[PDB]
RNA sequence: GUGGGAGAGGGUGGUGGAAUUCCCGGAGUAGCGGUGAAAUGCGCAGAUACCGGGAGGAACGCCGAUGGCGAAGGCAGCCACCUGGUCCACCCGUGACGCUGAGGCGCGAAAGCGUGGGGAGCAAACCGGAUUAGAUACCCGGGUAGUCCACGCCCUAAACGAUGCGCGCUAGGUCUCUGGGUCUCCUGGGGGCCGAAGCUAACGCGUUAAGCGCGCCGCCUGGGGAGUACGGCCGCAAGGC
RNA sequence: UUUUCU
């Protein structure tokens, strides 16, 4: 397998309840296709450079699985089905390359 | 992709004695197994051309080492084609 | 004459690989979402096309501009 | 008539004319004129004065509205452009900010051939 | 072989934003457009300019280079997957396994052809306006094939470095891309420039040779007739050899 | 704008 990153965002303007069942649907997302969560980061609410979705916001997540790569692609098929979830970026994970350090 | 996993596997899998790394049968075992994946590679992206003649180049390089490896010791050829699978 | 001081030095140490820290990134861009040529970004041959891939990756993710109206004049 | 005090001044410079509309704090249009709005019928139409008077006009007709204050969008190069900007800069309206808004491909459709070879 | 590296190399799927066109809604009104001037054209069934929403096609701005990758044709939004080549380090393995290559096989820009699909923008032909002594043109308004996709053909080119491939040998200087090291220098791979010796009709070339040498392939033998005629092979055809 | 021949 190999380590991915996978990015969403998704409707910024959901209620507690419409919020932790988008992040339950991604779960067993992430699970019905052996993603292996390794971290997670949250940040939430942030300020687009550009509105997405007519919405001048968007709420951000970012899971750093490690599943196979032979379904990193159909993983997110699914993933951007979510009718909230608006973008969905899936990288390979790489070293962070330093400069002026 | 071949894994170090997979690799090193064929590579003792054919090595003449302990550490041979490169000799005629390793290397046409090794050589083999890329053509292999890559033959499979191509039967999916009928047009991926330019992969091709990477394959068509490792061809060559199997023909001439067996060419070569038949000429010195034609047992240790018979053996190595039967062990693996080429003239087929 | 490109010679203000390249946004390198006005600024520490950072992962040019990181596609999420608008905050950094966000320096290396114009007065319009373009990405500063290296006389400006003051980077090299490889540390800049490593920023521009990032730069992009950021644009996608909605959190760097790919374009913006030009002020003054 | 429904007085709008402030807004925006659309000015859409070009190498064959020049128009200006003056617009509400939401983009719709109030008024609007340019070169052949005035006098001016064909090549006339394009000159940097062609524009001032466009700019005055699109303005005063502006004021009648009630027109204070514009924010201007440039767009386009052409000659008149930067007059036309100058030509409100003065007039009866004040103005806040100027901004160039010119739309630019980031390269999507060819061009006709009056356009090609570049880059 | 092990361990590193750079890349618009290739194939499949997906996906992003800018712009044009069209459509719907708003607000607004008399022109817009175009040129050396104009006119055709579009607009009061309301165009142009401005805001909002939708659809679709095609191409990816900045980064971008005097840059990189590929055998050539040629290749640049972003993501994943599949996949070719290649450079460096260690000196670990095989042990001359090498070079070239008639024929064959494959690849091969654009246009072009067949079947199906698609079609925003552009646009042979064509339909108009204008210019002109005329204008079967250059300029302007429209516009079909086509340009796009898939599958199958065609195989040509200023397919150019107008420079076949491989190897060895022959001052340096300078810029650059990528790797290593004891890293203001050294060492390797690549891209440029100036130049030793030398070569060249000259222009110029000059460790990226067009220098000095060996191997193999291809090709030339005054111009026109003519890349024609004939024959053969190939092609659906155009036409190619 | 265009703008032949000798
Ligand atoms: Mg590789
Ligand atoms: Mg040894
Ligand atoms: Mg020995
Ligand atoms: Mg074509
Ligand atoms: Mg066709
Ligand atoms: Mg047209
Ligand atoms: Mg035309
Ligand atoms: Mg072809
Ligand atoms: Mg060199
Ligand atoms: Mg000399
Ligand atoms: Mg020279
Ligand atoms: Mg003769
Ligand atoms: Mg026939």
């Amino acid at each position: 397998m190999r380590r991915y990153e996978v990015n969403i965002v998704l409707n910024p303007n959901l209620d507690q309840s419409q919020l932790a069942l988008e992040k339950e649907i991604i779960q067993r997302a992430l699970e019905n296709y052996g993603a292996r969560v390794e971290k997670v980061e949250e940040l939430g609410l942030r300020r687009l450079a550009y509105p997405i979705a007519k919405d001048p916001q968007g709420y951000f997540l970012w899971y750093q699985v490690e599943m196979p790569e032979d379904r990193v692609n159909d993983l997110a098929r699914e993933l951007r089905i979510r009718d909230n979830v608006r973008r969905v970026m899936v990288v390979k994970s790489q070293e962070p390359f330093l400069a002026n350090a | 992709p071949i894994t170090k996993e997979e690799k090193q596997k064929v590579i003792q899998e054919f090595a003449r004695f302990p550490g041979d790394t490169g000799s005629t049968e390793v290397q046409v075992a090794l050589l083999t197994l890329r053509i292999n994946r890559l033959s499979e590679h191509l039967k999916v992206h009928k047009k991926d051309h330019h992969s091709h003649r990477g394959l068509l180049m490792m061809v060559g390089q199997r023909r001439r080492l067996l060419r070569y490896l038949q000429r010195e010791d034609p047992e240790r050829y018979r053996a190595l084609i039967e062990k693996l699978g080429i003239r087929g | 004459p490109s010679r203000k001081a390249k946004v390198k030095a006005t600024l520490g140490e950072f992962d040019l690989r990181d596609y999420r820290n608008v905050e950094v990134l966000k320096r290396f861009l114009s007065e319009t979402g373009k990405i500063l040529p290296r006389r400006r970004t003051g980077l090299s041959g490889k540390e800049q096309r490593i920023l521009a891939k990032t730069i992009k990756r950021a644009r996608i993710l909605g959190l760097l501009p790919f374009t913006e109206k030009l002020v003054r004049k | 008539k429904r007085q709008v005090a402030s807004g925006r001044a659309y000015i859409h410079a070009s190498y064959n004319n020049t128009i200006v509309t003056i617009t509400d704090p939401d983009g719709n249009p109030i008024t609007w004129s340019s070169g052949g709005v005035i006098g001016y019928k064909g090549s006339r139409k394009g000159t940097p004065y062609a524009a001032q008077l466009a700019a005055l006009d699109a303005a005063k007709k502006a004021m009648a509205y009630g027109m204070q204050s514009v924010d201007v969008i440039v767009r386009g190069t052409g000659a008149g452009r930067e007059q036309a900007i100058r030509a409100l800069q003065a007039s009866g309206l004040q103005v806040k900010s100027i901004v160039d808004d010119t739309p630019v491909p980031h390269n999507g459709c060819r061009p006709k051939k009056k356009f090609r070879k570049a880059s």
